[PDB]
Formats: structure tokens, C-alpha cells, sequence
RNA sequence: GCUUGAGUCUCGUAGAGGGGGGUAGAAUUCCAGGUGUAGCGGUGAAAUGCGUAGAGAUCUGGAGGAAUACCGGUGGCGAAGGCGGCCCCCUGGACGAAGACUGACGCUCAGGUGCGAAAGCGUGGGGAGCAAACAGGAUUAGAUACCCUGGUAGUCCACGCCGUAAACGAUGUCGACUUGGAGGUUGUGCCCUUGAGGCGUGGCUUCCGGAGCUAACGCGUUAAGUCGACCGCCUGGGGAGUA
RNA sequence: AGGAGGUAAAAAUGUGAAAA
């Protein structure tokens, strides 16, 4: 799990990486690998719309199906795999019919466990089923917001959601952000919680460690020139202004929540 | 805590007979089986110190038996420890 | 095998299905070679206090002697069965008989 | 903890309240647990408790009464 | 006004003040009066006598609602808690029953360490 | 000093709530041995029967619900 | 070699002993809505503070973490610290009875090792209530305190560390011997179980006392009495249990 | 005899020489 290397050299001192001996060492399943081309945060116009992105190591897209449409077919997990794109770990499952797909590895999952989807699945980790059959107060992950959408909520490493209420056609879920949001009861969700919860304790250790992950250096606003940022200028590290974005939007307090279309789903906004 | 039938199985293998339940030889093995049984228990939990005191107790007690058996009869000492495999 | 004194309440509406619940667990009992002793369903009985709702409940006694493994599996069902309410289990104490009422 | 006294009451007489806990339990549950004085508070009390029976036993001897 | 027939006189009494509230059987209160609201403040406010006067001020304006018989629900101890009871009966209402409900825990929350 | 299974050796159950009523007040509070006079061994057995009955909603924890 | 030392086995017993996983009620707090409304709250008195926005008060539903009234007792368990809502899973120790088995395998111990209230610290969660520091209002000669209103760390959980207490029955540990009384508590045996009893027997443990002991207070079959074995420690007070 | 309720704001200081 969490291990801290010895300070053999500067930059290797504060290095703490998370090791997992259960992870399959070897080339992944070819039939599920679409190529992925990074852009470094440049759109069709080619301009840097999302700064600080670029470089890194070449990654291949792992086609993981979180839509989970196969119902009633029992499937045993062949093995677990490391995903360069995800934050958690993917698990190569194999359906009885002879079809292999990827899924987010829950906490209680082993290379041999058997999960399935449908309305008659057993209340066990990794099983996906309509929230109208899930017992209130339980914990699930990879939840959809639209029936047959695919699953947007709770899909990060060591993350989950808490199903609380069920008033007829709706279900009140307590998101991990400490917020109560309603959702159609007929949405599917994998029961359990996302594994690899120790990903959080991982400390990069060195500058290059963040660079090859795909993140370019961030320049502080107070260092730029008056034309480059609302901050900066002056002589020596003097601020004098109210913190804002490089474009002039008040930061540290300004609530940018402006949708109104999905407002009647937010039961209790996070605080 | 070992099962009574298991203890009956131990005595029927080490002592002269089943009636030699309190023999030095059986006393060693009986304590050993209990330790191995509790070895898995203490492998986890890491907090049963009160139970662990009981364990460390039967460890020192089993230790005392071997020291006595050695000075008593050098042969049987080595004979018992090989069929039980404890010295290392 | 150890003895147990399983007892739980059932929602009045699900009270009509109590035989089916008993029969299902009886299949579990026979599926564990458990020496079932009682089956004294005290019936639709009023509670001492309303449990979130329902003034009246449906008590049922099993008191079955069974293997360790099956008793573990059995209790999980109760926690995931919406009909059953307040399902506790007790220890051996030398398998018993006749009812109190 | 309830009284009705249907028709012929004309008076409270709800002493059942004070017969159980009414305010005696609230008079002490109001503050300071400490878990230390409660022990010594009764040890000092039960000290005299046993001594209260000890006093009554060694009386018969004088005073001309 | 609706002219209700039975109301509940919730009397939440404390060691310092006493609130008198004649509600409805449904719980929807129709009027209230306090010991402090009846003049007496501070020390004189925390007296059994002050509790009695508060009963009458609350007993009034309920006849407007026509409460003939009523239930009495007392909560917590205090200087009054029993003086205002008869004062409420002397008002001219039928005391159906007096249910004393108090927040007596089973050793739940932590109590303060005040009063030194 | 009250009579019990001291001589008529038997076992305490929890289902016999009628007898359990004989050891509790109106508010359903466990009556101490200082009043019952029963032995401490059976008193604990009695207390366990009460808590089991309270959990199974046979004997109320408190009066009002 | 033997057996009265220690220990093993078989058979029962009481228990907040230790650890893990669930779960129930009361209460407090918050949130949403309805009725309804000028005070609420606090104290020795008062004020800060909340409140015509519309609180407190009262009712319905829901969300939460922590702590478990009565039981509960100078009761029991544990080496000590310390452990009490209930159920289940794994597990330690002690005690009693009848015989058998091993045959002094015993006691203790510097170094060493394990455990070890609370506070405190490291990483990550949790946060109702209580509440160091802190703010304000009172009290006061002043109040940097006691009182009151709020309130952070922390108290809680998982995993490590620290190893200190008036850690105290202030009494080291093991064994034996030396009149009783009232008790509590848990096993075992006999008698007419005729009836909550009559005649006993061990352990644990509470108070009062004879001998003897002590400076006295008091101790007193669990001795600070009478002997034996080993161990730790003391050599006037402050300095200091610091450098 | 047995168990419960009620009971105090302020109240600082006093230096240095005497016993048959």
C-alpha cells in the first residue's frame, strides 16, 4: 500500500507512492484500447483555453463501460488493471457469454469474485441495479442522473454516495461534496464504493513527478506584469487588490452557480 | 481455546496412553496446539492484550517445560521438539 | 451446531405472507439440517410503542438449532428484507420447547 | 407519568410524578459528571449509611429512659 | 376563531421562567402568556405566585375560542409548575388530564459544568 | 427475602412479561433488589429479560410515545 | 523414587475481562413547513446576546454524531490502567467438586521486554453536546478569575507515538502459623425439599475489635502480628528530583 | 424510623526587640 522511499537523493526524500501487489502486471486487453490524443488544452481555435495542461506521458484510452447495460448475465472478474486515465483501478470482467469489458473496481472486489447487473442482482459490491430496489441508507457509486445515461456521479478513487430518501418517483442522494441532490429513482448505480481509497495519500515528491502526469508549471498572478494579470506589477510582492482571475472575475467568495435549469433538484446546497 | 475432541486427539498421540493426560510430553504439545490456534487470532485485531497476556503466559510456561525436560532426559527432549518442530 | 432463539416482527400487510417466509427459512433450516424446535407464531400483536409507525406488528418465533455458517447468512437476509422488522437472535441455552402463552 | 382522575377528583393529587423521578433526576442531570465525585459522593454517604445503623445498635445503656 | 372545543395548555416551566400556552388538540397554538409577560421580571418572575397570574392571562382570550375542557401538559421543573396548575383550574375550565412530559435522557448529551 | 427459584429451581425467560410486570414500575423502570429482595444473580437475569422485552417492544422504555 | 509444592485433564459456574460487526430508545441540535406572537434568555440582580425580518412557545416529517437514566449495590471482572443498552462472531483468566496423570518441572530477579487514565503530538475522517485559549457583558479598588452569553483545539473513529499521575488499599512478591462477630457474593455436600430452612465447607471481600505490634493515629487470619526467600529503595531541609 | 424539595453579592492588609 502506502510506502515511503528512503532519502537516497534530493527529490526522492518526500516520495511516497502507493503500491498494489494485486494489480495485473502486463499489457492490457487490446480489444478495449482506443487511441487517445491529448491536446495540451487547445480547442478547435488552437488557443490555450485551459492553461497548465501539456506534455506528460503517452496514454491509451481504456474503454470502460460504466453504462452497464448487460442485465441478468453473471460475470466473474478476470483481473484488476491499472488505468492511466482514471483515478481508481479498472477491473477486467468476463461475461458468461464470452464478452470481456472493463468496470470501476469497487472496494470489495477480487480476481475471482462474481458480480452481475439487472433488477434481480444480489446486494453485493460491484452489482448494478435500479435505485428503486436499493435499500435506503446504503452506499453506492457510479450513479446516473439520467435513466440510461451512463453514470456521472461518484466514480473517483475511494469515492461513493449515500442514498438517503425515496419519495415515490425520486431519490435523494447525499453527494460526497456534502450536498443533497434529487434524481430519478429509475437510474442505475453500482452498489458498493470505489476502491483504491489510498490514492489520496500519494505525494508526488518532485517537480518532474507532476510534469509527466501532464501538468505544466503554474505562474502566480502577483508575478506577472500589469497587462498580463489584474494582479502583479508594483515593486516587491505588494498586492493591494482583491483576489481575482487573470480575466477579472472576483475569486475567493464569488458563487458562479448560474444554471437554474436543474435548480429544483438541489435539495440542500453544500456549505 | 481448542476443541475437546482435538485435545483428545493430541493426548492419544504423544503420551504413553490416553490416561497420561498430565504427562510432560502432552503438556508441551497441548500448549503448542493452542498457540498455533491463537496465532491466527492474534495475527489480526492487534488489541487483545488481555488475551495476549494469556498467550505470552502459556508461551513462557511451555518454555519452562522444555528446559526441564532437557535436563531431565536429553533424548526425549530432542524427540519431542522434532515431532513438533519448535526450535529455531 | 448451536441453538438459537430467532424472533422477529412482520408488517401487517406482509403478515399474510408469513407462512411463505417461514417456509422459505424452513427450506433454509432443512438446507442446514437444523433441528427446528418451535414455530409458534403469536400472530398480529400490538406493540408497546409505535416503531416509526405501525401500532400493531406480527410476532413469530423459530427457536432453531443450526450450524454456525447458516446463521450468519440468515441474519443478512433480515437486514435486507423490508417485510421483517426487529429481527434479533439469541444463544444456545439447551434447545427449548413449549410456548409461554 | 400521567394522571386523569376522570370525574370525582376536585384536586391534583398527582404525587405519582414525585414518586418516581419528576425533578430529582433533573436536579442532578443538569451538570458536572466528572465520573470521580459521584463515587466519592456516595462513598462518603454510604460511609455514614453503615455508621447510621452502627449508631442505633450501640444505644441500650443509660440516660434513664 | 372557529370555536374549538378542546385545547391543550402546554406549560413549559423552567427554573427561571414559565411559559403558558393554550394550544389546540392539533397542536396549532391559539394563544399564550408568560410570567415575565405578566409584569414580574427577574427574581419575582421566578416565583409560584407569578406562575398563577400567567395562567389567567393565558386563560383569557381562549374562551373567545370556546375551549371548555382542556388537557394540560407540563414540561420541566421550576418555582411554579404546580402553583399555576390550580390557578388554571380556578380559571373555570375542565381539567381532563394532566400529562407531565419531561426531557429526561438516558445519559445522552454532555451536561455543562456551571454553578461554582 | 422474597420467594423465587432459590428452592423451586427454574429458569428465567423474557416472554413471561406478566411476571416481568411484577418487577417494574408504571414508567417501566427496573425495580432494584433493595425493594424486591431477590438475589443479585437472578436480578441481572431479570434485567436482561427487561431489556430484551424493551427491544422487542413488549415493555415500553417510557410511557409517552 | 514419593507426595501434601507448582502444573495438566474431565465437569460445571458467575462475570462492565479483551476485540470486531450491527442495531434500538430517550435527549440535545439543525433543517422544512403550519398556527400563532411581543418578549426571550440569564442571574444574587443585571447585562452582552436572539427577536415585529417575525424568535422563544407548539405540532408533523426528516437528517445527524456522541453518550447509554432506571438496572447499579463498601457488587463483580481485570496484573495495573481500567471496563457497565442489547444481540451475535473469535478469545483470556479466575473459582469450586470428585478422581486420575507428570513427579519439585518451585519462588524471585539487575539488564531486557510487554502493557499502561488523561492531557498532548503525527496522517486522514467526523463534529451534536461539552469546552482550554479567546471575545464581550457583569462583579471589583483593578478582575487579565470565580458568574453569564457565544465559542476553537480537543473530547469521538482508524492507525502510530509519548510512558507520565495523590498510577493510592500511599501498604513489593510467594508460602506457613496465631481467639471471634455482623455482611455481601459464588460454587459444593448432608437432612423431614415437609415450608423463604437445620448442620457445614473454599475463594473473593466490608466494617468492628483480643493478643501482639507502633511515636501515636491505628493495624488486626486479605496484618503495619510472628518467621523464612528474593528484589527495589532511604541516609537532614532548600538546592532538586534541577544542572 | 425510612427517603425527597429549599439554603449565603462584598468580606484586602497588620512589617521590625520581652519570661524562673
Amino acid at each position: 500500500a502506502v510506502v515511503k522511499c528512503k532519502p537516497t537523493s534530493p527529490g526522492r526524500r518526500h516520495v511516497v507512492k502507493v503500491v498494489n501487489p494485486e494489480l495485473h502486471k502486463g499489457k492490457p486487453f487490446a480489444p478495449l484500447l482506443e487511441k487517445n490524443s491529448k491536446s495540451g488544452g487547445r480547442n478547435n481555435n488552437g488557443r490555450i483555453t485551459t492553461r497548465h495542461i501539456g506534455g506528460g506521458h503517452k496514454q491509451a484510452y481504456r474503454i470502460v463501460d460504466f453504462k452497464r447495460n448487460k442485465d441478468g448475465i453473471p460475470a466473474v472478474v478476470e483481473r484488476l488493471e491499472y488505468d492511466p486515465n482514471r483515478s481508481a483501478n479498472i477491473a477486467l470482467v468476463l461475461y458468461k457469454d464470452g464478452e470481456r469489458r472493463y468496470i470501476l473496481a469497487p472496494k470489495g472486489l477480487k480476481a475471482g469474485d462474481q458480480i452481475q447487473s439487472g433488477v434481480d442482482a444480489a446486494i453485493k459490491p460491484g452489482n448494478t441495479l435500479p435505485m428503486r430496489n436499493i435499500p435506503v441508507g446504503s452506499t453506492v457509486h457510479n450513479v446516473e442522473m439520467k435513466p440510461g445515461k451512463g453514470g456521472q456521479l461518484a466514480r473517483s478513487a475511494g469515492t461513493y454516495v449515500q442514498i438517503v430518501a425515496r419519495d415515490g418517483a425520486y431519490v435523494t442522494l447525499r453527494l460526497r461534496s456534502g450536498e443533497m441532490r434529487k434524481v430519478e429513482a429509475d437510474c442505475r448505480a453500482t452498489l458498493g464504493e470505489v476502491g483504491n481509497a489510498e490514492h489520496m495519500l500519494r505525494v508526488l515528491g518532485k517537480a518532474g513527478a507532476a510534469r509527466w502526469r501532464g501538468v505544466r508549471p503554474t505562474v502566480r498572478g502577483t508575478a506577472m506584469n500589469p497587462v498580463d494579470h489584474p494582479h502583479g506589477g508594483g515593486e516587491g510582492r505588494n498586492f493591494g487588490k482583491h483576489p481575482v482571475t487573470p480575466w477579472g472575475v472576483q475569486t475567493k467568495g464569488k458563487k458562479t452557480r448560474s444554471n437554474k435549469r436543474t435548480d429544483k433538484f438541489i435539495v440542500r446546497r453544500r456549505s | 481455546s481448542l476443541s475437546t475432541e482435538a485435545t483428545a486427539k493430541i493426548v492419544s498421540e504423544f503420551g504413553r496412553d490416553a490416561n497420561d493426560t498430565g504427562s510432560t510430553e502432552v503438556q508441551v504439545a497441548l500448549l503448542t496446539a493452542q498457540i498455533n490456534h491463537l496465532q491466527g487470532h492474534f495475527a489480526e485485531h492487534k488489541k487483545d492484550h488481555h488475551s495476549r497476556r494469556g498467550l505470552l503466559r502459556m508461551v513462557s510456561q511451555r518454555r519452562k517445560l522444555l528446559d526441564y525436560l532437557k535436563r531431565k532426559d536429553v533424548a526425549r527432549y530432542t524427540q519431542l521438539i522434532e515431532r513438533l518442530g519448535l526450535r529455531r | 451446531m448451536r441453538h438459537y432463539e430467532i424472533v422477529f416482527m412482520v408488517h401487517p400487510d406482509q403478515s399474510e405472507q408469513v407462512p411463505g417466509m417461514i417456509e422459505r427459512y424452513t427450506a433454509a433450516i432443512t438446507g442446514a439440517e437444523g433441528k427446528i424446535h418451535r414455530l409458534e407464531d403469536w400472530g398480529r400483536r400490538q406493540l408497546a410503542y409505535p416503531i416509526n409507525k405501525l401500532h400493531k406488528a406480527h410476532y413469530v418465533l423459530m427457536n432453531v438449532e443450526a450450524p454456525q455458517e447458516v446463521i450468519d447468512e440468515l441474519e443478512t437476509t433480515f437486514r435486507f428484507n423490508d417485510a421483517v422488522i426487529r429481527s434479533m437472535v439469541m444463544r444456545t441455552k439447551h434447545a427449548v420447547t413449549e410456548a409461554s402463552p | 407519568i400521567k394522571v386523569r382522575e376522570n370525574e370525582p377528583f376536585d384536586v391534583a393529587l398527582r404525587r405519582f410524578k414525585r414518586s418516581c423521578e419528576k425533578a430529582g433526576v433533573l436536579a442532578e442531570v443538569r451538570r458536572r459528571e466528572f465520573y470521580e465525585k459521584p463515587t466519592t459522593e456516595r462513598k462518603r454517604a454510604k460511609a455514614s449509611a453503615v455508621k447510621r445503623h452502627a449508631k442505633k445498635l450501640a444505644r441500650e445503656n443509660a440516660r434513664r429512659t | 376563531r372557529k370555536q374549538v372545543s378542546d385545547g391543550v395548555a402546554h406549560i413549559h416551566a423552567s427554573f427561571n421562567n414559565t411559559i403558558v400556552t393554550i394550544t389546540d388538540r392539533q397542536g396549532n397554538a391559539l394563544g399564550w402568556a408568560t410570567a415575565g409577560g405578566s409584569g414580574f421580571r427577574g427574581s419575582r418572575k421566578s416565583t409560584p405566585f407569578a406562575a398563577q397570574v400567567a395562567a389567567e392571562r393565558c386563560a383569557d382570550a381562549v374562551k373567545e375560542y370556546g375551549i371548555k375542557n382542556l388537557e394540560v401538559m407540563v414540561k420541566g421543573p421550576g418555582p411554579g409548575r404546580e402553583s399555576t396548575i390550580r390557578a388554571l383550574n380556578a380559571a373555570g375550565f375542565r381539567i381532563t388530564n394532566i400529562t407531565d412530559v419531561t426531557p429526561i435522557p438516558h445519559n445522552g448529551c454532555r451536561p455543562p459544568k456551571k454553578r461554582r | 427475602f422474597c420467594r423465587f427459584t432459590a428452592e423451586g429451581v427454574q429458569e428465567i425467560d423474557y416472554k413471561d412479561i406478566a411476571t416481568l410486570k411484577n418487577y417494574i414500575t408504571e414508567s417501566g423502570k427496573i425495580v432494584p433488589s433493595r425493594i424486591t429482595g431477590t438475589r443479585a444473580k437472578y436480578q441481572r437475569q431479570l434485567a436482561r429479560a427487561i431489556k430484551r422485552a424493551r427491544y422487542l417492544s413488549l415493555l415500553p422504555y417510557t410511557d409517552r410515545h
